[PDB]
């Protein structure tokens, strides 16, 4: 049955965000 | 009268013991019907346990491959400004109609998240929905 | 013959996805004084209070518009191995729904 | 009277569906009454993993599959008893539905418990009732859970007294010792709505039988 | 303990005595009312006792005997009341009634 | 209390 | 008749429960004192019942006077009744190690004829329960309401062959040196029955005892093992 769940990593989920300084010197 | 240890066994099992040992002179109404369409499972007690260690639950989480394009959406234009009515079986979200019209872009034409993307959100335009980024 | 699964998989409330800040159409089906019992299909109601704009046009059967918070109010407490749940749905009350 | 039994009470025992109760209901008319909407993971209880679909967002989903066999055989059981002419007793401590099923009792000719259950009402009924009083042959529970989240005390005292139950059962209930469990969500109006129509009919179908099969018997 | 074969035999005993007492007061038996036994009963056997329950008396037998004991099942030992198994049919039936009321008003010098 | 009588 | 001592409450018969609430008669039940204690004054004691074909219970009664304490425990212990399955009506289905608390307890199946070699309290309660060939060892605390509870917890809990045929879909074949290589068939699986065999387990990994082995090796050498004693 295609109709099925599948097994999924949550696609909702939020990335943790990054903050002001990362990246930089 | 029957036994009152609910947890030796199931009704069924120590009624029928009972009865077949003579205690009880008559079976109970319920017996015969029981006895001719039974329960999937035989009730007997059991103590609810907790899991430790690597003892995991079997139960799983619901996906659909659409929910992908469903997190996108609700990402870049936002959950819908018009409501949801749950009521209606057949209610039809401005993100269920992106879904569908980005299912029939694939099954028609190439893959590539991005492109679909693009190309769903010009053809609901030209439908006639607005969608705000 | 349509099965579960179908059914489930094309669901409103399957589609709606997370219930977080999503616009939804409820009724009001009970009223204490100023406190409105809405359902919005989910399997509790939300407890709205009247607001103090308009408030005569909220009756029985109504329909308004909320902002769902959560589908099902609940907390683990400390020494609790299940959680307790309050039976109600967090919404706020929008207005009424033209 | 061995003419009687064999053509009354013990034809009925040789369908395997007697009163016709699969036609009272189908896994769309469940998916409608949101029969399917469980409670979320945090609440669930380990008894009832087998009976779950799946979580949604972090929300059990009843599997309605298994919610029609069971309904099919808790239906099916519940008419057979009232075609016995046993008596059936609903138990429900939720105070949003406590006139309904009262009413729903009243009208199947069957009898209601939504009050608080006093200690003894089933294991020292002799000393409260009188001593000749009879109990409930079938107990429906259609809320197995009182209002502290804990069993109601009748599933045990049931248990006890050897009285089937039938009962619904939600994700965070237990149904270990309910006779005949129908896993669904007891908190819905419309759900709880359909419950109380499907075992009232099956009821009343069950009684009008017997009295047709009875009227038969004696004019032919 | 008073059975009920007791309490019916009281019952034609009383119902021959009334009609004996018309026969002695010269009233028509038809019509031999309870206040007229009284009356009767006064004239033929006066007592000047202060308690008026001390003094003699002829009434009928439910009036004499309590007998609080209500039959609330049948033969076949259903109970008549829907309500039966709460213990307290007649308190939750008038609860039930009071809420039903409630229910239909809310969709529409004494104590 | 919504339910007050029951 | 006497106890299991001339002062002892223990083993002494109470006759048939008394008619029950519910209208039963209970006049093929025996009834068996296991013990009575003072309570600090209050009587508490353990009675047991049995019908001498497999119904049986126990329970506690406590009461100001002893006979008051008797009847209450007879009572009660008449509507809280075990059935227990009995292999040819003589003894139990397979040997039953248990522990309840800090008893322990270990019973073994016997053939016709070897009697009740078991603990007194255990050896009421068979004839009660109607148990007739049985090997008992009662170890750590000998405390009688655990004694109790855990003989009835095992006997409850014994699987029949059966339940073991329908489990394994196989045929329950029973061998007897008295009956020479003929195959009895005791117990067939009422449903379908497998047609691959059970692994040959070469040496199973069995938790054995070593009071039985160094038993069967001739190893023990206790001057109370194997005494004569009057017939049980
Ligand atoms: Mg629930
Ligand atoms: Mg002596």
């Amino acid at each position: 049955n295609e109709d099925l769940p599948i097994s999924m990593e949550n696609p909702y989920k939020e990335p943790l965000k990054k903050c002001i300084l990362c990246g930089k010197h | 009268a029957g036994s009152r240890l609910e947890t030796v066994g199931s009704i069924f099992s120590r009624t029928r013991d009972l009865v077949r040992a003579g205690v009880l002179k008559e079976k109970p109404l319920w017996f015969d019907v029981y006895d001719a369409f039974p329960p999937l499972r035989e009730p007997v007690f059991q103590r609810p346990r907790v899991r430790y260690g690597k003892a995991k639950a079997p139960i799983q989480d619901i996906w659909y491959h659409e929910d992908r394009i469903r997190a996108k959406f609700y990402s870049v234009y936002g959950s819908g400004q018009r409501a949801f009515d749950l009521f209606n079986p057949n209610f039809k979200s401005t993100c269920q109609r992106f879904v569908e019209k980005y299912t029939e872009l694939q099954k028609l034409g190439e893959t590539d998240e991005e492109k679909l993307f693009v190309e769903t959100g010009k053809a609901l335009l030209a439908e006639g929905v607005i969608l705000r980024r | 013959v349509e099965s579960f699964a179908s059914m489930l998989r094309h669901s409103p409330l399957t589609q709606m996805g997370p219930a977080k800040d999503k616009l939804v159409i409820g009724r009001i089906f009970h009223i204490v004084e100023n406190d409105l019992y809405i359902d919005f299909g989910g399997k509790f109601h939300c407890v709205c209070r009247r607001p103090e704009v308009d408030g005569e046009k909220y009756q029985k059967g109504t329909r308004v518009r909320l902002r769902l918070l959560d589908l099902e109010l609940t907390s683990r407490f400390l020494g609790a191995t299940t959680d307790t749940t309050v039976l109600e749905a967090n919404a706020v009350l929008l207005g009424i729904q033209e | 009277s061995t003419d009687f039994n064999d053509k009354i009470l013990n034809e009925p025992l040789k369908h395997s569906d007697f009163f016709n109760v699969k036609e009272l209901f189908s896994v769309r008319s469940l998916f409608d009454a949101r029969v399917h909407l469980g409670h979320k993971a945090g609440c669930r209880h380990r008894f009832m993993e087998p009976y779950i679909f799946g979580s949604r967002l972090d929300h059990d989903i009843i599997d309605l599959e298994q919610t029609a066999t069971h309904l099919q055989l808790a239906l099916n059981f519940t008419a057979h008893m009232a075609y016995r002419k046993g008596i059936i007793l609903f138990i429900s401590r939720n105070r949003q539905f406590s006139y309904l099923i009262e009413n729903m009792a009243r009208d199947c000719g069957e009898y209601a418990h939504t009050r608080y259950f006093r200690g003894g009402m089933l294991t020292n009924a002799r000393l409260l009732f009188g001593p000749t009083v009879r109990l409930p042959d079938l107990i429906i529970f259609l809320h197995t859970l009182n209002n502290i989240f804990e069993p109601h005390v009748a599933v045990r005292d049931a248990a006890k007294m050897n009285i089937p139950t039938v009962g619904i059962v939600d994700t965070n209930c237990n149904p270990c010792l309910i006779t005949y469990p129908v896993p669904g969500n007891d908190d819905s109006p419309l759900a709880v709505h359909l419950y109380c129509r499907l075992f009232q009919t099956a009821i009343t179908r069950a009684k009008e039988k017997r009295q047709q099969v009875e009227a038969l018997y004696r004019l032919q | 303990t008073y059975t009920e074969d007791f309490i019916k035999k009281q019952i034609e005993e009383f119902n021959i005595g009334k009609r004996h007492l018309a026969n002695m007061m010269g009233e028509d038996p038809e019509t031999f009312t309870q206040e007229d036994i009284d009356r009767a009963i006064a004239y033929l056997f006066p007592s000047g006792l202060f308690e008026k329950r001390a003094r003699p008396v002829m009434k009928h037998p439910e009036q004499i005997f309590p007998r609080q004991r209500a039959i609330q099942w049948g033969e076949d030992g259903r109970p008549f009341h829907y309500l039966f198994y709460t213990g307290k049919q007649s308190y939750y039936s008038l609860m039930h009634d009071v809420y039903g009321m409630l229910l239909n008003l809310e969709k529409h010098g004494s104590r | 209390d919504p339910w007050q009588g029951c | 008749e006497r106890g299991w001592s001339g002062n002892s409450w223990g083993g002494i018969s109470l006759g048939p429960p008394d008619p029950g609430p519910c209208g039963e008669t209970y006049e093929d039940f025996d009834t068996r004192i296991l013990e009575v204690r003072n309570v600090f004054k209050s009587i508490r004691v353990l009675v047991a019942v049995g019908n001498g074909k497999g119904a049986a219970g126990f329970s506690i009664g406590k009461a100001t006077d002893r006979m008051d304490a008797f009847r209450k425990a007879k009572n009660r212990a008449v509507h809280h009744l075990h059935y227990i399955e009995r292999y040819e009506d003589h003894t139990i289905f397979h040997d039953i190690s248990l522990r309840f608390k800090r008893t322990h307890i270990k019973m073994k199946k016997q053939p016709k004829g070897y009697g009740l070699r078991c603990h007194r309290a255990i050896i009421t309660i068979c004839r009660l329960i109607g148990i007739k060939d049985m090997y008992a060892k009662v170890s750590g605390s000998i405390n009688m309401l655990s004694l109790t509870q855990g003989l009835f917890r095992g006997l409850s809990r014994q699987e029949t062959h059966q339940q073991l045929a329908d489990k394994k879909g196989l045929h329950v074949v029973e061998i007897r040196e008295e009956c020479g290589p003929l195959p009895i068939v005791v117990a067939s699986p009422r449903g379908p029955l497998r047609k691959d065999p059970e692994p040959e387990d070469e040496v199973p990994d069995v938790k054995l005892d070593w009071e039985d082995v160094k038993t069967a090796q001739g190893m023990k050498r206790s001057v109370w093992s194997n005494l004569k004693r009057a017939a049980t």
